[PDB]
RNA sequence: CGAUGUCGGCUCGUCGCAUCCUGGGGCUGAAGAAGGUCCCAAGGGUUGGGCUGUUCGCCCAUUAAAGCGGCACGCGAGCUGGGUUCAGAACGUCGUGAGACAGUUCGGUCUCUAUCCGCCACGGGCGCAGGAGGCUUGAGGGGGGCUCUUCCUAGUACGAGAGGACCGGAAGGGACGCACCUCUGGUUUCCCAGCUGUCCCUCCAGGGGCAUAAGCUGGGUAGCCAUGUGCGGAAGGGAUAACCGCUGAAAGCAUCUAAGCGGGAAGCCCGCCCCAAGAUGAGGCCUCCCACGGCAGCCGGUAAGGACCCGGGAAGACCACCCGGUGGAUGGGCCGGGGGUGUAAGCGCCGCGAGGCGUUGAGCCGACCGGUCCCAAUCGUCCGAGGUCU
RNA sequence: GAAUGCCGGCAUGAGUAACGAUAAAGAGGGUGAGAAUCCCUCUCGCCGUAAGCCCAAGGGUUCCUACGCAAUGGUCGUCAG
RNA sequence: CGUGAGGGAAAGGUGAAAAGAACCCCGGGAGGGGAGUGAAAUAGAGCCUGAAACCGUGGGCUUACAAGCAGUCACGGCCCC
């Protein structure tokens, strides 16, 4: 079960066979690793890994003697890939190779307070008839005096978004080794720049 | 609507549970280095127009 | 949302917006300084800047151009003549804004100065 | 995106000239008919002594929409109507002749007879 | 469902 | 980083520059590539330009046609590998950018709105002269 | 009765199972297919219309199926107001009359502000025995749970024929879900162009305001989006329901059971996605500071750190989160690219002129991908361990 | 100690709704103990069969100056019916 | 308040004597702090007495794993006499 960190780049449409297969391309390789999780000392299996360059000044001392003892310069993200062991101590795209299939997770695209309409798909009230200042309100939420309580988990307006979102059996297209590119086709959670892992598929 | 109205007078302790979160966050200041007077950061010195070293304004 | 959006709105609509940015080019070649809000005077920048800039031109598309924004000949001139020379070397950034230390009285709303650069 | 209530053009020598499409035969309860699919419709506009008649019900299949239908290779087309062909309950088509362009992907749903009967297979 | 209409109980509000 | 080259840089293997330039009111054919049941045709499609929206590779024009008594309207991606070849037909000189009006015209009234441009023609002829 | 607003609809569901479908079964007057009927099963699904206020019901066209009920005949401090309780008016009928009718008819005031519980979201506080920066285990929760058609097997098994399989293996859809903007398709309040009336600048040309909170019209980037695209429902392991057995007495035979062992559902437990140590049972690991001055407590100065303040951000109501703060590309400007608009003004020439041609894909030009210290993140300040007890 | 009692005082809701047309504002200069709000200027916007002007009714000093800002003005006030 | 007939309030108290607080200080004023008066100034004019609800500052005890008509009975802890 192996993973890499990555981020989010920018979206495209290739040829491939004469088929037009929309991509997103996502910046992955290299994860250097910085620490190794074991049973005797930690209880499971995991890598530690990291992402981006950081400003060693920008890194403050009790990072800094973490990434040290690793021998890692600083980098920007720490992020466990769990049941993972590689044999190297650095992880680059080349651990997935066309034809594979991906689950990747992101941060969703933050859509704030959002309605019962955007968030839940409801369908609100009439915009005529007589409907009155509850086009986008979202109904009924109990029933009367039983129970005269409103269930746990109730469908009701509030944050929606900026959330962890993990997709599902996505294709790897291509890989290009020297500019460390991971080709993905289909949608991957999040916005451009954003931080994203792609591990293995759990499906099959 | 039906004019939603309280139910019960809201006891003594309850309204100042209630402003436990009122108090007011004193101004944060910060020495201006040329005439040592107590001002806002990031603002012209309003005591001597002084800024970023030099004068600005007259005061 | 607002994701990926630029410039604020400063409740206004569509015309008086424009309109408060003119007045303040008009203004603020005036005199070459003036105190605002703090949100006014950060938006003041571009508006002004791109205004300075094909000042700087001088050909007659730009003087038309900006005449557009400030309708004023006398003061064009005074853009073109006396003001936009002083940047000829300057690559951008011909103004400034910094904020002041105390407030307005009767809603407490925060100032700062726009003046253009030496 | 041909749906009930849609009014279609018939594109054969079976004297209807309107059809209004009263349900997408796609499975429980497809939202909407495309090129390729077929539909129950009602005549609504026919010529004088033909195969049909106006108030009929009659199964068609829709061969160009003026909805356009994108395609694997990046590319997609779109029709200045709507326009179906009647069938009888076996997808062969209940006239003679077809009127007017259809669109290739009648080809890959099996409906032979209509491909090769009309003038451009676009 | 009960099959017998039901009448109401009270007027329609109205100002009084 | 730079996300828009690394974006770029995918698109790479996938550029044409084959392809002759055209702008929207330009008559056109596109010879395209069809499969029908087995085999693979070159089909050609051919008329004015209506439309260019361009996004680097991602740019797409459509083209639109009367077919036996139907208007066909048709998008083809600027970089797609099954369009063999283009032929320019007419140049023709839009006044506008995107010619979506002539959709409801007739034969005498486009004809009368995309007159020849005589100005690229001109250049056409001037061209071609590779000697 | 010092008020428990009353049919139907919309919206939001939630539960029961006496199960409409999907799953698993026994019996069949079950050849096959397809039905009948009883048992297990509530996981998921259970369409769109015509009529009527209608619930209901009939009908049309589909369907895997078009289930029945509870929740104040769920849901009017959520909406409707067609039915039905007011006053107006009329028909039939009744009454000498005023008027009246589970008889019909047309019309007819539905109340901005949520205190408490509850619910959806978000913080502040304290606690988690030293103070800190990171990274995590997942107790326990939640979400998800659907199904069709065609082909191959095979026109085989079965059947006179018509008709047509179990099991096994392929591909293609419907509806829903989460995400996303490459494409298709929207919007895109001033991004470009065109146009009318008027007032103006400056006479011409060129421009500006106003005609909407864009005057109108043709277009349109980023973003937010669905009609567009990706992916999900599983696989698989375990224990089971009805039901089917192995071995087997009581009961020399028989018996699925009394001892024991199997097989067996869309169902239960894992498994998938998401939240989560306020799990006070407050967990774990990696790294950093460390015996500071005075009379398990106090008062200070500090440590590592943190916070204030500032530039900001596909983060966001405020709060929070995340990035940056000159040793810096954080915003703004500027420059290059993209993108939109589609050939600016000016001049030259052609026409009596409205115009036309060239210069010229020109000019202008939000956000998108970048560069650039020109402008602004100046300068600083305040909190912050000395670690109880066997 | 209760009469939806009577009179007055003071609480709660709460720093909450609201602050009265979405025709609209910006800067400079001045006065002053104090200025988004008063005065001057320039800019922008609104009315123009009016949101301009003159009569009548009705109101009754609200007119004009000077000096004031406790209250009145839905904020402010140096301004004002 | 009502067109009108007509309805119809609220509101008493410095001290024996104004001796009603010169003068100084902060402040624009209000207000206050000293000085002075007085037997007394929480008798200072918003003035005899000055209850209660209500608001507040300071101190003692207590409170962030806890289920409540709020008390009560017991016990323990801390503070006070
Ligand atoms: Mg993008
Ligand atoms: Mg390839
Ligand atoms: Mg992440
Ligand atoms: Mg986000
Ligand atoms: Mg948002
Ligand atoms: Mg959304
Ligand atoms: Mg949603
Ligand atoms: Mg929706
Ligand atoms: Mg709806
Ligand atoms: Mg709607
Ligand atoms: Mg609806
Ligand atoms: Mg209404
Ligand atoms: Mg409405
Ligand atoms: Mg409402
Ligand atoms: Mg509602
Ligand atoms: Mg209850
Ligand atoms: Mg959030
Ligand atoms: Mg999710
Ligand atoms: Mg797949
Ligand atoms: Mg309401
Ligand atoms: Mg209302
Ligand atoms: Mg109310
Ligand atoms: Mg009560
Ligand atoms: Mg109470
Ligand atoms: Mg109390
Ligand atoms: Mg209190
Ligand atoms: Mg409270
Ligand atoms: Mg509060
Ligand atoms: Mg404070
Ligand atoms: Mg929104
Ligand atoms: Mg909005
Ligand atoms: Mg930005
Ligand atoms: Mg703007
Ligand atoms: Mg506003
Ligand atoms: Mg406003
Ligand atoms: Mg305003
Ligand atoms: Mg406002
Ligand atoms: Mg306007
Ligand atoms: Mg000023
Ligand atoms: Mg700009
Ligand atoms: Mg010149
Ligand atoms: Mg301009
Ligand atoms: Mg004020
Ligand atoms: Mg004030
Ligand atoms: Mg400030
Ligand atoms: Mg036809
Ligand atoms: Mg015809
Ligand atoms: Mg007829
Ligand atoms: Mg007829
Ligand atoms: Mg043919
Ligand atoms: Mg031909
Ligand atoms: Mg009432
Ligand atoms: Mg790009
Ligand atoms: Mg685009
Ligand atoms: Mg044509
Ligand atoms: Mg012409
Ligand atoms: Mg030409
Ligand atoms: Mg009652
Ligand atoms: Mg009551
Ligand atoms: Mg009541
Ligand atoms: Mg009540
Ligand atoms: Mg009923
Ligand atoms: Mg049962
Ligand atoms: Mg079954
Ligand atoms: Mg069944
Ligand atoms: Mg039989
Ligand atoms: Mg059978
Ligand atoms: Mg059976
Ligand atoms: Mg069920
Ligand atoms: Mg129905
Ligand atoms: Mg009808
Ligand atoms: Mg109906
Ligand atoms: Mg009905
Ligand atoms: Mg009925
Ligand atoms: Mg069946
Ligand atoms: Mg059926
Ligand atoms: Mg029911
Ligand atoms: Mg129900
Ligand atoms: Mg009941
Ligand atoms: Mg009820
Ligand atoms: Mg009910
Ligand atoms: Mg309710
Ligand atoms: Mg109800
Ligand atoms: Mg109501
Ligand atoms: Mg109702
Ligand atoms: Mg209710
Ligand atoms: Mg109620
Ligand atoms: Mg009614
Ligand atoms: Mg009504
Ligand atoms: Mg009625
Ligand atoms: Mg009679
Ligand atoms: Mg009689
Ligand atoms: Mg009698
Ligand atoms: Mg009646
Ligand atoms: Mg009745
Ligand atoms: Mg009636
Ligand atoms: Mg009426
Ligand atoms: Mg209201
Ligand atoms: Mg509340
Ligand atoms: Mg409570
Ligand atoms: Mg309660
Ligand atoms: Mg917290
Ligand atoms: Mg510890
Ligand atoms: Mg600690
Ligand atoms: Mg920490
Ligand atoms: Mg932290
Ligand atoms: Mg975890
Ligand atoms: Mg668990
Ligand atoms: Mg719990
Ligand atoms: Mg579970
Ligand atoms: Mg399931
Ligand atoms: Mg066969
Ligand atoms: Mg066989
Ligand atoms: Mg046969
Ligand atoms: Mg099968
Ligand atoms: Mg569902
Ligand atoms: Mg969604
Ligand atoms: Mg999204
Ligand atoms: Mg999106
Ligand atoms: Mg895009
Ligand atoms: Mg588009
Ligand atoms: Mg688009
Ligand atoms: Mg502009
Ligand atoms: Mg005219
Ligand atoms: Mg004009
Ligand atoms: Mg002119
Ligand atoms: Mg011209
Ligand atoms: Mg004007
Ligand atoms: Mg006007
Ligand atoms: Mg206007
Ligand atoms: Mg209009
Ligand atoms: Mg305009
Ligand atoms: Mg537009
Ligand atoms: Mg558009
Ligand atoms: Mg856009
Ligand atoms: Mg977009
Ligand atoms: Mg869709
Ligand atoms: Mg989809
Ligand atoms: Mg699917
Ligand atoms: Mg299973
Ligand atoms: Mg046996
Ligand atoms: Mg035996
Ligand atoms: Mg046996
Ligand atoms: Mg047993
Ligand atoms: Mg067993
Ligand atoms: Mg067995
Ligand atoms: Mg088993
Ligand atoms: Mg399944
Ligand atoms: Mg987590
Ligand atoms: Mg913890
Ligand atoms: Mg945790
Ligand atoms: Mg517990
Ligand atoms: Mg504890
Ligand atoms: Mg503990
Ligand atoms: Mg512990
Ligand atoms: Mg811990
Ligand atoms: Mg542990
Ligand atoms: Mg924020
Ligand atoms: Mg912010
Ligand atoms: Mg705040
Ligand atoms: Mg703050
Ligand atoms: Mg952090
Ligand atoms: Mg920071
Ligand atoms: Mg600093
Ligand atoms: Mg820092
Ligand atoms: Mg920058
Ligand atoms: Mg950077
Ligand atoms: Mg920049
Ligand atoms: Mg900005
Ligand atoms: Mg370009
Ligand atoms: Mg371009
Ligand atoms: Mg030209
Ligand atoms: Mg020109
Ligand atoms: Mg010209
Ligand atoms: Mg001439
Ligand atoms: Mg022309
Ligand atoms: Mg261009
Ligand atoms: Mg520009
Ligand atoms: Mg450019
Ligand atoms: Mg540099
Ligand atoms: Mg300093
Ligand atoms: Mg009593
Ligand atoms: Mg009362
Ligand atoms: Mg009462
Ligand atoms: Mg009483
Ligand atoms: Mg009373
Ligand atoms: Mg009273
Ligand atoms: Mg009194
Ligand atoms: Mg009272
Ligand atoms: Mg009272
Ligand atoms: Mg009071
Ligand atoms: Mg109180
Ligand atoms: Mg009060
Ligand atoms: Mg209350
Ligand atoms: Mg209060
Ligand atoms: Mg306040
Ligand atoms: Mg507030
Ligand atoms: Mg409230
Ligand atoms: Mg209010
Ligand atoms: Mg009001
Ligand atoms: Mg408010
Ligand atoms: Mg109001
Ligand atoms: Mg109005
Ligand atoms: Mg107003
Ligand atoms: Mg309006
Ligand atoms: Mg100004
Ligand atoms: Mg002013
Ligand atoms: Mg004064
Ligand atoms: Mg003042
Ligand atoms: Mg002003
Ligand atoms: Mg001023
Ligand atoms: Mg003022
Ligand atoms: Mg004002
Ligand atoms: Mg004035
Ligand atoms: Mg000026
Ligand atoms: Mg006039
Ligand atoms: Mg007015
Ligand atoms: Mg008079
Ligand atoms: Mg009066
Ligand atoms: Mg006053
Ligand atoms: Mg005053
Ligand atoms: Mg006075
Ligand atoms: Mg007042
Ligand atoms: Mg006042
Ligand atoms: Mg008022
Ligand atoms: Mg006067
Ligand atoms: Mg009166
Ligand atoms: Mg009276
Ligand atoms: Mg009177
Ligand atoms: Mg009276
Ligand atoms: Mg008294
Ligand atoms: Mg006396
Ligand atoms: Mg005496
Ligand atoms: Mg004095
Ligand atoms: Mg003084
Ligand atoms: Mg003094
Ligand atoms: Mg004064
Ligand atoms: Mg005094
Ligand atoms: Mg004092
Ligand atoms: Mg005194
Ligand atoms: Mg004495
Ligand atoms: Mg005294
Ligand atoms: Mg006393
Ligand atoms: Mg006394
Ligand atoms: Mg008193
Ligand atoms: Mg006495
Ligand atoms: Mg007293
Ligand atoms: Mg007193
Ligand atoms: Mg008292
Ligand atoms: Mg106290
Ligand atoms: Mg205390
Ligand atoms: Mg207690
Ligand atoms: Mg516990
Ligand atoms: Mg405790
Ligand atoms: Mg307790
Ligand atoms: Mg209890
Ligand atoms: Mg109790
Ligand atoms: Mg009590
Ligand atoms: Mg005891
Ligand atoms: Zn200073």
């Amino acid at each position: 079960m192996k993973g890499i960190l990555g981020v989010k780049v920018g979206m495209t449409r290739i040829f491939r066979d004469d088929r037009a297969v929309p991509v997103t391309v996502i910046l992955a390789g290299p994860c250097p690793v910085v620490q190794r999780r074991t049973p005797e000392k930690d209880g499971y299996t995991a890598v530690q890994l990291g992402f981006l360059p950081q400003n060693p000044k920008r890194v403050n001392r009790p990072l800094k003697g973490h990434f040290a003892k690793a021998g890692v310069e600083p980098v920007r993200i720490l992020r466990e890939i769990r049941d993972f062991n590689p044999e190297g101590d650095t992880v680059t795209v080349e651990i997935f190779k066309p034809g594979e299939r991906v689950d990747v997770t992101g941060t969703s695209k933050g859509r704030g307070f959002a309605g019962v309409m955007k968030r839940w798909n409801f369908a609100g009230g009439p915009d005529s008839h007589g409907a009155h200042k509850i086009h986008r309100h979202p109904g009924s939420i109990g029933n009367r005096k039983t129970p005269g309580r409103v269930y746990k988990g109730k469908k009701m307006a509030g944050h929606y978004g900026a959330e962890r979102v993990t997709v599902m059996n996505l294709e790897v297209v291509d890989v290009i080794p020297e500019e460390n590119l991971l080709l993905v086709k289909g949608a991957v959670p999040g916005p451009n720049g954003g931080l994203v892992i792609v591990r293995e598929t759990k499906k099959a | 609507a039906k004019h939603p109205v309280p139910k019960k007078k809201t006891s003594k302790a309850r309204r100042d549970a209630r402003r436990s979160h009122h108090a007011l966050t004193p101004p944060t200041l910060v020495p201006c280095p040329e005439c040592k007077a107590m001002k806002p950061p990031h603002t012209v010195c309003p005591e001597c127009g002084y800024y970023a070293g030099r004068k600005v304004l007259e005061v | 949302m607002r994701h990926l959006k630029s410039g604020r709105k400063l409740n206004r609509h569509s015309s008086h917006r424009l309109a408060l940015y003119r007045n303040q080019a008009k203004s603020l070649l005036t005199h070459g300084r003036i105190t605002t809000t703090v949100p006014k005077a950060k938006e003041l920048r571009g508006f002004v800047d791109h205004l300075i800039h094909l000042a700087k031109r001088g050909d007659l598309h730009a003087r038309r151009l900006v005449l557009r924004d400030l309708q004023d000949v006398k003061l064009v001139r005074k853009l073109f003549d006396e003001i936009a020379p002083r940047y000829r070397d300057r690559q951008g950034g011909y103004t400034r804004v910094l904020k002041l230390a105390e407030r307005r009285r009767g809603d407490g709303a925060p100032l700062a100065l726009v003046e253009l650069v030496e | 995106m041909i749906q009930p209530q849609t009014y279609l053009e018939v594109a054969d020598n079976t004297g209807a000239r309107k059809i209004m499409c009263i349900r997408v035969l796609k499975g429980s309860n497809a939202k909407y008919a495309t090129v390729g699919d077929v539909i129950v419709a009602s005549v609504k506009e026919a010529i004088p002594r033909g195969a049909v008649k106006e108030g009929d019900v009659v199964k068609a299949v829709v061969v160009r929409t003026k909805k356009e239908i994108k395609r694997p290779d990046g590319s997609a087309i779109r029709f200045d109507d709507n326009a179906a062909v009647i069938i009888n309950n076996q997808l062969e088509p209940r006239g003679t002749r077809v009127f007017g362009p259809v669109a290739r992907e009648l080809r890959e749903k099996g409906f032979m007879k209509i491909v090769s009967l009309a003038p451009e297979v676009l | 469902w009960r099959i017998r209409p039901r009448p109401p109980r009270l007027p329609r509000p109205r100002p009084r | 980083m730079n996300r828009g080259a690394l974006i770029k840089l995918v698109e790479s293997r996938y550029v044409r520059t084959d392809l002759p330039e055209f702008r929207p009111g330009d008559t056109v054919r596109v010879s395209y590539k069809v499969k029908e049941g087995n085999r693979t045709r070159i089909q050609d499609f051919e008329g004015i330009v209506i439309r260019i929206r361009r996004n680097g590779f991602n740019t797409t024009f459509t083209v639109r046609k009367v077919s036996y008594g139907v208007g066909v309207e048709r998008i083809f991606p600027l970089h797609s590998p099954l369009i063999q070849k283009i032929d320019i037909v007419q140049r023709g000189r839009a006044r506008r950018a995107k010619l979506y009006f002539i959709r409801n015209l007739s034969d005498r009234e486009i004809r009368r709105k995309l007159r020849a441009d005589r100005k690229r023609i001109d250049q056409d002829r001037a061209a071609e002269r590779a000697a």
